[PDB]
């Protein structure tokens, strides 16, 4: 379902599939969009692991020592360097997780 | 490997936090609906944006036309192949929604979004869960920071599947964690 | 002379003020729907509570059964005789709603309420206006978060001591909606 | 027995659907035909309010704000002391009634 394949958007007359612009925009699925979706531009604190193509978004990862927050505003956060006294460290610092600190109290 | 998607330039509504309810624990195989209500506005599109707790990077959107409600792109079809959706014009606003059956792979953060080709204004978030891991007097919804369930009398307590337990309702990294932790279980 | 009704023990949700949008200016004759969404909760009933701007005391309620959505009492019948309503079970919550054609006598404060026999938890308020008056043309927009009066069709704003309304596609009776309108602003 | 599954104003329905039971005068009421398991509780006028009319099984208590106060329609719907008169420079355009505060407009 959708007139145009990935990498394309539909023309104004509904007849044609026009290609997205490489490095500008994209669309991942069959679709009836009048325009392609803008590519994500990696931020400071982020490494571009893979560029935008007309068929997939840029892959931006949080720099080593920082992790991806999924709450608003979904930016990179500095990992904790460890747990306070009386707490044990469980998780460790990845680009998708801070370290976890659990109390014994 | 897998192609991914997202919203290039995210914004949040002023009241995003106060209108988004605490996460909800639902039994696997229950049919649920994500309901989205929006006051008449001036964006060309709207979407239901999904970030699954598991094996998922970026976000997937069901983009609908904001005026008439027809599907523009169902970015959700692979992870939710049976999902259905609705759209109603109320003149003063629109209700759009996504109906699917809950499972471990459909647990996730589900947002209502005003959308254009580069920007999305994220209006409201729903967090649908099937499992809670611990190292409680679960209720139905009642305003706040408190995790809940529509059927709390069916809450169960397993071990795996430390000092650790597995909470679920019933008959690998978890990307929902940084949201889940911002809320709490009931004490009593 | 007329029978009135109300919620005996009113209560307001914590996020009542943040979820309730600015009042909306709508043209007479337009069919609107008051949309109500609630998370699965433990009250036996829900309602759509109306307080009309004109010639009205207390409040009128469409009381529905919270589980199955059946009408228990339509307190709205006199004032909205041709109104219809809807209820959808979403498992995680219910949506219930009220549909009617807007007129001068149906302008009002409309609320989504969780209800028992004595108490109601007011979750969210919508204020539907047909006319706005002023003393001495603001850039009326469509909805944007804030304290800004708005309209779904603002391109049809007309200007009849000024009088604002939305043209299709005065008075002196008290306006019961004034104490709520005044807490918002024109653009 | 119910009319069309409904019990009359001043009544509520029984659990089994067979009977219409009268509301208790002074305590509760129903204004319309209904399928309620219970009648609605009567409003008790708070201080600051004058009871113009009592609850009956068929209509709510009518509570009016005391002279010099007015009914606020915003949360929490209580009576509020009308504010003092308009400042010098400003014109009085609303007068304190049980349903309105005083209203002031500037010459600006
Ligand atoms: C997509 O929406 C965004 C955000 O609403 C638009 O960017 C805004 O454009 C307005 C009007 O041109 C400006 O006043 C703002 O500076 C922009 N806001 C932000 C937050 O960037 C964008 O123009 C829209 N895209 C299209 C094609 O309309
Ligand atoms: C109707 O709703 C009200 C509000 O929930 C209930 O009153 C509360 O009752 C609980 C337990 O009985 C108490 O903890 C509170 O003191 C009451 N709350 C308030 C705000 O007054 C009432 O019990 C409900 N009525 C029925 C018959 O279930
Ligand atoms: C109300 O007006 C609508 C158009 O907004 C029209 O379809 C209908 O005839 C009217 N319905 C009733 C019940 O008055
Ligand atoms: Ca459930
Ligand atoms: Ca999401
Ligand atoms: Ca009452
Ligand atoms: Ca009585
Ligand atoms: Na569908």
């Amino acid at each position: 379902e959708g007139l145009c394949p990935p990498g394309h958007h539909i023309s104004e007359d509904g007849r044609d599939c026009i290609s997205c612009k490489y490095g500008q925009d994209y669309s991942t699925h069959w679709n009836d969009l009048l325009f392609c979706l803008r590519c994500t531009r990696c931020d400071s604190g982020e490494v571009e692991l893979s560029p935008c193509t007309t068929t997939r978004n840029t892959v931006c990862q949080c720099e080593e020592g920082t992790f991806r927050e999924e709450d608003s505003p979904e930016m990179c956060r500095k990992c904790r360097t460890g747990c306070p006294r009386g707490m044990v460290k469980v998780g460790d610092c990845t680009p998708w997780s801070d370290i976890e600190c659990v109390h014994k109290e | 490997p897998f192609a991914t998607a997202d919203i290039a330039e995210k914004m949040w509504a002023e009241n995003y936090e106060t209108t988004s309810p605490a996460p909800v624990l639902v039994a696997e195989g229950e049919q649920v609906t994500i309901p989205c209500t929006v006051m008449t506005h001036s964006w060309p599109m709207v979407s239901i944006r999904a970030r699954f707790c598991r094996s998922h990077d970026g976000s997937d959107e069901l983009i609908l036309d904001a005026v008439k409600g027809h599907r523009l792109m169902n970015g959700l079809q692979y992870r939710l192949p049976y999902a259905t959706w609705n759209f109603s014009q109320l003149h003063l606003g629109q209700i759009f929604s996504l109906t699917f059956n809950v499972s471990t792979d459909t647990a996730g953060m589900y947002e209502c979004v005003l959308r254009n080709y580069s920007h999305g204004l994220i209006m409201q978030r729903f967090v649908i869960l099937t499992q809670l891991e611990t190292l409680p007097a679960l209720g139905r919804y009642s305003l706040g920071d408190q995790i809940w369930s529509p059927t709390p009398w069916r809450l169960r307590n397993h071990d795996c599947g430390f000092q650790r337990n597995y909470f679920y309702i019933g008959r690998e990294p978890d990307r929902c964690w940084t949201v889940i932790q911002r809320y709490r279980l009931p004490g009593d």
